[PDB]
């Protein structure tokens, strides 16, 4: 069972996005932590993608995929903006580069402890793609 | 535009309490921000209460403005105390290591308590 | 302004409510009525429900493309399919009419979205795919 | 929601089958409905039908397909088929499929079960 979902990168979306994802999911019968690990999760990648990938221009279109299969959530997040220079420094706890916006730095942290799977690949004005999986 | 998170906001001397209701996360988080950063350029704030008793959700752009507020409150010598944190909560808190640099309480007495207002 | 939203799904009867439920999702923030949310609902189901029944028969392996694109308090909403197709368009157009009537199909889909919706325009080759397009 | 989504509930009183919705009725949950009314037909000699939808949360064309569908089942034994405490949203498509000119409309159950010289 699969499923697809684009729409702008406007923060208005993000909720909808997320609520809509754990709907999906919900068809595997979790706990109500492991959909708030999945909408976390959700929103913490939709959320790089908005202020990352496109600084805040609704013009840009956040791309998700949610492939389940054999018990297993294969979650995708893909945009097509800015791309990351250096990963293996992104992956780095604590690491941003929006420190004027507030961001911690704690966003790949969290997904690699809510799933039990983070792979992120990027190149740099392509845009991005991160895949996790529960 | 503001019902996917409400917000409380009450002024007890030089403490301001924040309640929240809601989700927090980028969206909600930096609404937050603005009438909380708001409130002290108006009024002298040395400590803030963060009661996330009725809050639904939170994501990193939870710790952001938290982290940010708690800066804010670092520079006059105050104290920041979040109460009636749940377990989803307290564990992002573990994570960012967020409780180094914030103290925790049961809730809101015990908050104030903590800041000598009671 | 515009926001818009884009979902696709495998041709399985147990997403249908959860695509309309979508669809209503997105569309709430024009603060509509629950009586225009309704109405937009049943309009996704009958669309998304012709897709899998008459395009894919019944078959998952296909997909449902909706398409939800917002602006100046327009609601502009297309349904996709890339299964078999309307040979008769314009017969189909003709109320009450059905390939399906051992599946008990009544012929409706059309006349209810229609009736909901502003504007409902169908475009269609055989064997290529079906396009509803639905304004309101 | 395997019934979920939808909530089924039967009973036979006499030669009458009493059918109450609660959710939503669309494709796929119309299809359950048809698969366990049809299984009752089979298994007792039913003549009446009443559908109860006021717990109904929703309906699309779906629901007429299978409300016709037992009325033709209904219609053979010499039958009649009530539906009560319908919604407006339920009316209104009663109106368009012009199912109206073919299953009858009432308040609540006991005035199906009256329609039906039961009560
Ligand atoms: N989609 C993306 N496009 C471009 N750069 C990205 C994207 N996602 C993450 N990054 C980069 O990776 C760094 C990492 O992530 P984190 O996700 O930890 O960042 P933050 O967004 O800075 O933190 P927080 O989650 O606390 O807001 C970011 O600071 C950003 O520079
Ligand atoms: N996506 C599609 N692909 C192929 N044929 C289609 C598609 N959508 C509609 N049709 C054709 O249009 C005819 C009519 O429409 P309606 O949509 O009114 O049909 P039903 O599905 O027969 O009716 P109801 O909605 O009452 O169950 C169908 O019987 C079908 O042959
Ligand atoms: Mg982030
Ligand atoms: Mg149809």
């Amino acid at each position: 069972n699969e499923m697809h979902l684009q729409f702008s990168a406007r923060s208005e979306n993000e909720s909808f996005a997320r609520v809509t994802v754990a709907a999906f999911v919900a068809q595997l019968d979790p706990t109500m932590d492991e959909l708030t690990e999945i909408k976390t999760v959700v929103s913490e990648a939709v959320t790089n993608a908005i202020i990352h990938g496109y600084n805040n221009d609704p013009n840009g279109i956040v791309s998700i995929s949610v492939i389940i299969e054999d018990g297993v959530v294969h979650l995708t997040v893909r945009d097509e903006g800015v791309g990351i220079p250096d990963i293996e420094e992104a992956r780095q706890p604590l690491f941003t580069t929006k420190p004027e916006l507030e961001r911690s730095g704690m966003g790949f942290t969290i997904m690699e402890n809510f799933m039990d799977e983070v792979i992120v690949e990027s190149e740099v004005n392509k845009g991005t793609t991160v895949y996790l999986k529960k | 535009s503001h019902m996917s998170l409400a917000i409380d906001l009450e002024v007890k001397q030089d403490v301001l309490i924040v309640r929240l209701s809601g989700e927090l996360d980028h969206h909600t988080a930096e609404e937050l921000r603005e009438q909380v950063t708001d409130v002290l350029e108006n009024r002298a704030i040395r400590h803030i209460v963060l009661n996330l008793g009725q809050l639904t959700f939170m994501d990193a752009s939870g710790l952001g403005v938290i982290l940010g507020r708690y800066k804010q409150i670092k520079n006059v010598g105050g104290q920041m105390v979040v109460c009636a944190v749940s377990p989803a909560v307290k564990r992002l808190f573990d994570m960012s290591g967020l409780f180094k640099i914030i103290r925790v309480e049961a809730d809101e007495q015990f908050a104030l308590q903590a800041l000598g207002v009671a």
